[PDB]
């Protein structure tokens, strides 16, 4: 009913989270709206993270739209302050987008968390 | 005299090494983890031909048997210790499902490319044989280091490396000194 | 012998895309066609008996 | 490449309804059911014929994974002209209106999707094109919308899902005519990433076989895909 | 139109980098009753030969077979009807097992063909990519299966 | 800067002496001499250097200690 | 610092601790063990320094002389807390630690837990949730733009978009009962530790202060039976680390200071 | 096996001769221990999994739900104080039920109680 939605658990949020930071010091993490929108068009994005939050909520409900278009799952997490924590950026991020590697370090946990995701979908 | 010590082979040689199979197969596995000899891989494929040999001969036996149940769950931690083996997979059955790939890619020199200190296998293979890179506050030369979940964490470059924070090699500070002078 | 293999299987790499095509990262930048042309009258595909 | 003030040679396909655009590239094009327009931003090459200025749309192979198939040489293709198709998992007009336009003005689609969001978008393409029929419901009960649906010749099933064969059986049984077609397309990452993607395939293949669908051919949608194929088969509601 | 098979994405030239265990095997009516000559269990004797799980699987028709070859081989009719065997089913009129099983590995990679009959080996080792089963002297020989 | 520490101190009075592990932390220098770390170790322990006995010291690989 | 000694120990954000000698304006050694970043340190009169990693939720003492280290970890799940019972958020990171005995340490959460360790064992003693309160919650007209009130209500999701305030600071007095701990919620509590160091309770708050508490320091004066405690927080209008929080209503630049007079 | 459910029934046919020597049957304890035994008894992964290998809970119910009937019937006869509408009114609705029970054992005890509470 809520227009941001699925929006996870707590504990999930963590696992989102924890996904993210090591995601971004991996070069694997692409930041901000804008990012998240050019990943989907190139096809590129493992999943998508974003705040529920935002201020208004409104300016990132097009990426649902174009992640649901290729297939790609997508999540909310109730904080953006707390997204920009795990992004490394030194302020709050409301999307962010997991590029797509199959020879990066972190696969397993990337998959792990996107079986999640789908899930909760 | 003082008393024998134990030493054993850590390879052996294949049943056929001319199926072409074989051949195309160690072509991709070395090409692909940078493995300078075919006894890389072999001592590999028999490191885990004995695994999974011992872990058949546990599936054999009779669940809950006290030899089955202690020395699954003593492989089942190691193999998950060194990462190979999935925390969500804990059970033999996965075991015999193993591959030769994964203990590559648990190789240091694998990790080393992965993790973006290096830009390619070979670069990598360079960089760890040359004493550029530590696991903690070890060095390490060694590209066939088996690195454990916690260890993977912990590689970086050497506090002595020049790429770490030490003072130029011979090359940069020769050619400083030229310019200088 | 490590260089070696490594022209070896560069190499390999470079006829695996003569004898099939394979995935190259896929569409870059605005689609501009079939380069090398499209066959009308010639399929690839295996037939189910 | 083709860059907009280029001129092109339009010639047909093997395939009825669809055409093929000659130049320095090739280009693979459907003519416009809706001229003067783009459903999602594609190049249209116009041409006048006696005078009237006729419109075609080009296909992106990499965008449409049917186009995909053409692309790779699929022996035969059930859509066509004249003929009635069930598009399963329309998220969009991605594919069903190029689908739309090989069936022509006398020919039907039955899109079928399940979010509501891209059904907003499939309406909305849906009004430009009188012959596609847009059905905003779950796949996986397929007599929810027993009513909206005839017979279709051919069944095109684009969803994305682990249960896929399940859904086509029972769309199929309902709809699809006898010696009627069926064309899937399988993403094995989707059904079971554990194993490797032609053991799925496989399995698929048998999934069919036991629904009384005879499979007459699959192929690989590399390069424009990994871990994809397109699987043809035809129904014989009688046995296989 | 041509038709000019493509080459399956599986093979790196000849060496397959798909088939992977588990296994999926396919049975062959001859390696059924050699196997009960020889005393070695089916489900095991594949998993000792090749140290991983094994999924046997049967057609249509090395099942049709099977039954037509009449009492005296009604135990490799048991054997081959225990539960973990699965079964294909197949959509081609001929019962002739020999051409259908080389039909489906020509087409899916993924199969190993578990067959002591001579003739049916030959055609199996021209095609690419196909490790080939066999039961010798007192337990199962698989040849092109790299990992081993 | 080098650091000295003492471990695994056992006080052997059928020898009269005190028994332990030492280890030295010498990062940018190759290693210490056994009188220099004789001195030392006199000072902390506050004894003549000739009651103070140094030996097996191994670097390990890498350096640094 | 090491309390009494000139000893220094910096946590960097390379995942290291260095340790120095300002005496002698040398570095001594690198310590390594914390898989994120060595967010705070704290040290008494022993070398027996503790850190906190952030976002990899684990509180590490170092033993310098025997050079061991002891791994902790909170190990707390919402899921269980609340069949116990039958708001409570999970920790994502640890921020700030203070030592409140050689042989006792406290440490804050970005989940507003407070939670009190002994070294005996791993897990948690005692823990405080929500310390420092719920965050105001997102106001209607900002959440959405649609003119309807009811639909704004909607997109607020009820309570579930609440999150708690987090520990920016955490100070405890050497080898006291007391420690204070901060945040920009408005006030600097003060909290008491029972005699048997088991768990502690709110002794009282402080309003004055408003911002973000970066940093608090406490001094003492006057004679061995009574004495004066002046509590200086050092006050902000953004986070030590970055930006990332929104502007707080009235936050200002300055140094907080409360002298508390002692008398029974 | 049948055989080994005929030695059961002798065994708890031991256990009541037991309990009707036992001091605890003249307490009310046993009425609420009657009433206690009557609410008691009323493909991926398969692809990995290797397998080598070629409902008694229906009885368990009613064999609990014969041993409170007979112990309950007992302990009613023996002590008359425990025959009374106010101690018996909780156990009706068990009898109810077990009145419907296939097993013809059951039954019978909810007969032989029946007509000791007529
Ligand atoms: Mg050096
Ligand atoms: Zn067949």
């Amino acid at each position: 009913n809520p227009k941001a939605f699925p929006l996870a658990d707590a504990a999930l949020t963590q696992q989102i989270l924890d996904v993210v930071q090591q995601a971004a010091n991996l070069r694997q993490l692409k930041k901000g709206a804008n990012e998240a929108t050019k990943t989907l068009n190139r096809g590129i994005s493992e999943f998508i993270i974003m705040a529920a939050d935002c201020e208004p909520i409104e300016i990132l409900l097009h990426l649902p739209l174009l992640c649901e278009d290729k297939n790609v799952p997508y999540v909310f997490v109730p904080s953006r302050v707390a997204l920009g924590r795990a992004c490394g950026v030194s302020r709050p991020v409301i999307a962010a987008s997991i590029t797509t590697n199959d020879a990066s370090a972190i696969k397993t946990q990337i998959y792990a968390v996107k079986d999640k995701i789908e899930t909760l979908l | 005299p003082r008393a024998p010590r134990t030493y054993s082979k850590t390879y052996s040689t294949p049943k056929r090494p001319y199926e072409s199979s074989r051949l195309d197969a160690e072509l991709k596995l070395a090409g692909e983890f940078g493995l300078k000899n075919k006894k890389e891989i072999y001592r590999i494929s028999f490191q885990l031909s004995k695994i999974r040999r011992a872990a058949r001969d546990l599936l054999t036996r009779d669940e809950k048997d006290p030899k089955r149940l202690f020395e699954g769950n003593a492989l089942i931690r190691r193999l998950v210790r060194v990462g190979v083996l999935s925390e969500d997979k804990k059970k033999l059955d996965y075991v015999l499902a193993l591959k030769v790939e994964d203990f590559l890619e648990r190789r240091l020199q694998t990790q080393v490319y992965k993790l973006g200190l290096a830009k390619s296998v070979h670069h990598a293979r360079v960089l760890i044989t040359q004493r550029h890179i530590a696991v903690g506050k070890q060095i390490v030369n060694i590209p066939s280091f088996m690195v454990r979940l916690d260890s993977e964490k912990h590689i970086d470059f050497a506090p002595t490396s020049p790429f770490g924070g030490a003072r130029p090699g011979r090359v940069a500070r020769r050619n400083a000194a030229r310019k200088a002078e | 012998s490590r260089v070696k293999k490594r022209k070896k299987y560069q190499k390999a790499q470079k006829k695996l895309k003569s004898v099939r095509a394979v995935y190259s990262g896929g569409q870059s930048g605005v689609y501009e066609g079939e380069k090398t042309g499209i066959k009308k009258g010639l399929t690839r595909s295996v037939k189910f008996k | 490449g083709a860059r907009g003030g280029a001129k092109v040679v339009i010639e047909p396909h093997r395939h009825a309804g669809v055409y093929i655009a000659r130049g320095k590239e090739d280009l693979l094009v459907t003519k416009n059911m809706a001229p003067g327009e783009s459903v999602y931003g594609e190049k249209r090459i116009s041409v006048e014929e006696p005078p009237t200025k006729v419109e075609y749309r080009v296909w992106n192979p990499f965008r449409s994974k049917l186009a995909a198939g053409i692309m790779g040489g699929l022996d035969e293709l059930f859509i066509a002209p004249g003929k009635k198709v069930l598009y399963l998992g329309a998220a969009s007009g991605t594919s069903v209106s190029h689908v739309s336009d090989v069936v022509g003005p006398e020919g039907v689609v039955y899109a079928v999707e399940f979010s509501h969001r891209p059904g907003r978008e499939l309406i909305s393409m849906a009004k430009k094109r009188p012959n596609i029929i847009p059905i905003i419901e779950d796949a996986r009960h397929p007599q929810k919308y027993r009513m909206l649906i005839g017979m279709v010749d051919c069944v095109f099933a684009d969803v994305a899902q682990p249960d896929q064969a399940r859904i086509i059986a029972l769309n199929s049984h309902m709809f699809l005519k006898d010696q009627g077609g069926v064309v899937i397309s399988i993403k094995a990452n989707c059904i079971d990433s554990t194993v490797d993607a032609e053991t799925v395939f496989a399995r698929e293949v048998q999934k069919l076989r036991e629904e009384r669908i005879k499979p007459l051919e699959q192929l690989t949608l590399e390069p424009y895909e990994r871990d994809h194929c397109i699987v043809v088969g035809r129904y014989m509601r009688s046995g296989l | 139109t041509r038709n000019i098979p493509q080459v399956s994405s599986a093979l790196f030239f000849q060496y397959n980098q798909a088939i992977k265990p588990p296994y999926q095997v396919l049975i062959d009516t001859n390696f059924i009753n050699f196997s009960i000559q020889k005393k070695v269990d089916i489900v095991r004797g594949m998993m000792d030969c090749l140290l991983a799980k094994c999924n046997p699987l049967i057609t249509d028709c090395v099942m049709a077979e099977l039954e037509k070859l009449g009492p005296k081989y009604r135990i490799a009719l048991k054997l081959a009807r225990d539960p973990r065997i699965k079964r294909l089913s197949c959509s081609h009129k001929g019962t002739y097992a020999d051409d259908c099983l080389v039909h489906r590995v020509l087409q899916h990679k993924c199969y190993i063909v578990a067959t002591n009959d001579a003739g049916l080996k030959q055609r199996i080792r021209k095609i690419p990519g196909i490790p080939l089963m066999s039961v010798g002297g007192h337990a199962y020989v698989i040849e092109k299966l790299p990992d081993v | 800067a080098v650091t000295i520490r003492t471990r695994k101190v056992i006080s052997n009075p059928l020898l009269a002496r005190k028994q332990f592990v030492v280890d030295v932390l010498h990062p940018n220098r190759a290693n210490v001499s056994k009188d220099e770390l004789r001195e030392k170790l006199a000072e902390v322990y506050k004894a003549e250097k000739d009651a103070v006995s140094v030996f097996g010291f191994r670097t390990q690989f890498g350096g640094g200690k | 610092f090491r309390k009494n000694s000139d000893q220094l120990y910096a946590s960097c954000a390379d995942f290291k601790i260095r340790t120095y000698s300002i005496n002698q304006f040398s570095q001594l050694e690198i310590l390594y063990g914390h898989h994120d970043i060595v967010e705070d340190i704290s040290a008494l009169a022993m070398e027996r320094c503790v850190t906190v990693g952030a976002r990899d939720r684990t509180a590490m003492l170092w033993k310098i002389p025997d050079e061991t280290r002891l791994t902790f970890r909170g190990g707390d799940e919402p899921q269980k807390l609340l069949r116990r019972w039958m708001l409570f958020f999970c920790e994502g990171s640890i921020d700030v630690v203070s030592m409140v005995d050689d042989f006792h340490f406290i440490t804050g959460s970005d989940n507003g837990n407070i939670c009190l360790w002994s070294l005996a064992k791993k897990k948690p003693i005692f823990t405080e949730r929500i310390a420092h309160g719920i965050l105001p919650e997102p106001s209607f007209n900002d959440i959405s733009g649609e003119t309807d009130e009811e639909l704004r209500k909607r997109q607020l999701q009820g309570k579930k978009l609440l999150q708690p305030f987090w520990i920016t600071s955490l100070y405890a007095i050497p080898y006291s009962n007391v420690f204070i701990s901060g945040s920009w919620s408005g006030s600097l509590k003060v909290w008491k530790i029972s005699d048997n160091l088991r768990s502690f309770e709110l002794l009282g708050e402080l309003s004055g202060a408003k911002g973000v508490v970066t940093k608090i320091q406490v001094v003492e004066s006057g004679k061995h039976g009574k004495e004066k405690f002046r509590i200086l927080a050092s006050i902000a209008k953004e986070h030590r680390l970055g930006r990332w929080i929104a502007n707080v209503s009235g936050a200002r630049n300055g140094i907080y200071s409360a002298v508390i007079d002692q008398t029974g | 096996n049948l055989r080994n459910q005929n030695k059961l029934s002798e065994l708890l046919r031991r256990y009541l001769l037991g309990l009707n020597h036992n001091s605890d049957s003249e307490s009310e304890s046993i009425l609420k221990f009657c009433h206690q035994l009557f609410q008691e008894s009323e493909e991926k992964e398969d692809f990995f999994l290797v397998n080598l290998e070629s409902s008694n809970s229906l009885l368990l119910n009613s064999t609990l739900q014969k041993f409170a009937l007979d112990l309950l019937r007992n302990v009613i006869t023996r002590h008359r104080s425990f025959l009374t509408v106010s101690h018996l009114e909780g156990f009706i609705p068990f009898l109810r039920d077990s009145l419907l029970s296939e097993n013809e054992g059951v039954v019978i005890s909810t007969l032989r109680i029946l007509i000791t509470l007529i």
